[PDB]
């Protein structure tokens, strides 16, 4: 029942500021100590700040790495905790989780990237099988979601109905761009007998819900 | 600023086998805390106070440790358990985690499922041709693509992305994206993707002919 | 730096309980609330370090709040509510106190019992106040003023 949606995540160019918001519901927010805890693949799992309940008078606590640049705050009154990242840094980059009791609940995190690069909508290409295919018991299709920056892009099929036996892959990096593909398998009878659409978005505010359609003659 | 060092960095375990993970504190602490995390997902509190399963956790996880070397034990391993396990020390500030430890479940040999895809209409419209071929639901994770063009191996312009094991059946799954240009796509006719996995000697090939053949 | 505290909590608590005896039509609960059981012989318990012992209490305590909100939860703007209110506030200070001490928030745990009776919560509080609390912050026990 207890729900943390952080938001605010983005491309920040180095030296730049960013505010993370984190809205809680499901519990007595006023009662919980809160943390920002941030994750990368190189660094990994590294705690960011902590911020105690009014009861323990909002006692604040940061990692030395962040001491002086990030500013955690809450509004017990709006049931939300904040991270006002400041004077940012290519390392400050990664997934930012706003967190639970003393680490007991956990929002899903925003990606946050500081980096000199700019936005780059992804390109959405449907991968429909072929004008001379073999169509056996089973059937696979694809989305090519191409050359985007920054991470991530969120692909679902049929705005989420088609969710079984579908592989989205990790992004790869090319001309420092990102290219990722998702496959989905439907039983033969089901396609193109019923509509498989793959929807994707990338904060670039692109949001393409491109329909995997069979290929003519 | 205590330093937690989780013993095995990645391990593999067989269904119903004993998993035992270590974490180890650079300086005695009151209590370890463990969280399970799974690719794609926030982490979640798996044990706390050295040994209390957080509501949610199967009773197969035994939480243990005291002072300076702590450890989380899966009695008889399941496939849900495949994830990383992070230990954390709330000894003072900063809090501090560890390496992580990638448990992997280790199912059975299970050969891939290839299906190749011509570039799109609308790729070819914009001036680029990517010929992607998905290799799906094999195990082990070691698998192999040759992109032969007109029956010869173009060795460049290939990217292989791998998934982590699957939730449901625990499989490995790789995409493979042959990436050329309009002009180049269109100079040649046969395009073949062929997958060579231990599963079988005879490579798997799905393929096309660029004319419709 | 007070031990004015536990002594003061207790009675402040009991005052709450009394004021209930005479609100309008006072009745049980739709739904059982779980409050931290009334453990009896604190044997196995006071053998153990002052830290685990504290956790348990902060453990129970956080559960006590949950029970009590759980119970404000249930009803409307009524006099028990408005009191379960002031109670829950009370419980809250310990919660601090013990969070304060172990310097983390633990999650609710330890053996509880289901109570429709709105007293059995007022109760449950005082029971830890008189037992597991007092019995904690005697013996060294760097507790919370």
């Amino acid at each position: 029942e207890v729900k943390l949606e952080e938001s605010g995540g983005g491309l920040v160019q180095p030296g730049g500021s960013m505010k993370l918001s984190c809205a809680a519901s499901g519990f007595t927010f006023s009662d919980a100590w809160m943390d920002w805890v941030r994750q990368s693949p190189e660094k990994g799992l590294e705690w960011v700040a902590e911020i105690r309940s009014k009861v323990n008078n909002h006692a604040i606590h940061y990692a030395e790495s962040v001491k002086g640049r990030f500013t955690v705050s809450r509004d017990d009154s709006k049931s939300s905790v904040y991270l006002q990242m400041n004077s940012l840094r290519a390392e400050d980059t990664g997934i930012y989780y706003c967190s639970g009791w003393s680490f007991l609940y956990w929002g899903q995190g925003t990606l946050v990237t500081v980096s000199a690069a700019k936005t780059t909508p992804p390109s959405v290409y449907p991968l429909a099988p072929g004008s001379a295919a073999q169509t056996n018991s089973m059937v696979t299709l694809g989305c090519l979601v191409k050359g985007y920056f920054p991470e991530p892009v969120t692909v679902t099929w049929n705005s989420g109905s088609l969710s079984s036996g579908v592989h989205t892959f990790p992004a790869v990096l090319q001309s420092d761009l990102y290219t990722l593909s998702s496959s989905v398998t439907v039983p033969s009878s089901t396609w193109p007998s019923e509509t498989v659409t793959c929807n994707v978005a990338h904060p670039a505010s692109s949001t393409k819900v491109d329909k995997k359609i069979v290929p003519r003659d | 600023q205590v330093v937690l060092t989780q013993s095995p960095g990645i391990m593999s375990a067989s269904p119903g086998e004993k998993v035992t993970i270590t974490c180890s504190a650079s300086s005695s602490v009151s209590y370890m805390y463990w969280f399970q995390q799974k690719p794609g997902t926030s982490p979640k509190l798996w044990i706390y106070s050295t040994s209390n399963l957080a509501s949610g956790v199967p009773a197969r996880f035994r939480g243990s440790g005291s002072g300076t070397s702590y450890s989380l034990t899966i009695s008889r391993m399941e496939a849900e358990d495949a994830a990383t396990y992070y230990c954390q020390q709330r000894s003072g500030y900063p809090r501090t985690f560890g390496g992580g430890t990638k448990l992997e479940i280790k199912r059975a040999d299970a050969a891939p499922t290839v299906s190749i895809f011509p570039p799109s209409s609308e790729q070819l419209t914009s001036g680029g041709a990517s010929v992607v071929c998905f290799l799906n639901n094999f195990y082990p994770k070691d698998i192999n693509v040759k992109w032969k063009i007109d029956g010869s191996e173009r060795q460049n312009g290939v990217l292989n992305s791998w998934t982590d094991q699957d939730s449901k059946d625990s499989t490995y799954s790789m995409s493979s994206t042959l990436t050329l240009t309009k002009d180049e796509y269109e100079r040649h006719n046969s395009y073949t993707c062929e997958a060579t996995h231990k599963t079988s000697t005879s490579p798997i090939v799905k393929s096309f002919n660029r004319n419709e053949c | 730096c007070d031990l004015r505290v536990l002594s003061k909590l207790l009675r402040d608590s009991h005052v709450l309980h009394s004021r209930l005896s005479q609100c309008p039509e006072v009745h049980p609960l739709p739904t059982p609330v779980l409050l931290p059981a009334v453990d009896f012989s604190l044997g196995e318990w006071k053998t153990q370090m002052e830290e685990t012992k504290a956790q348990d209490i902060l453990g129970a305590v956080t559960l006590l709040l949950e029970g009590v909100m759980a119970a404000r939860g249930q009803l409307g703007p009524t006099c028990l509510s408005s009191l379960l209110g002031q109670l829950s506030g009370q419980v809250r200070l310990l919660l601090g106190a013990l969070q304060s001490l172990l310097g983390t928030q633990l999650p609710p745990r330890g053996r509880t019992t289901a109570h429709k009776d709105p007293n059995a919560i007022f109760l449950s509080f005082q029971h830890l106040l008189r037992g597991k609390v007092r019995f904690l912050m005697l013996v060294g026990g760097s507790t919370l003023c």
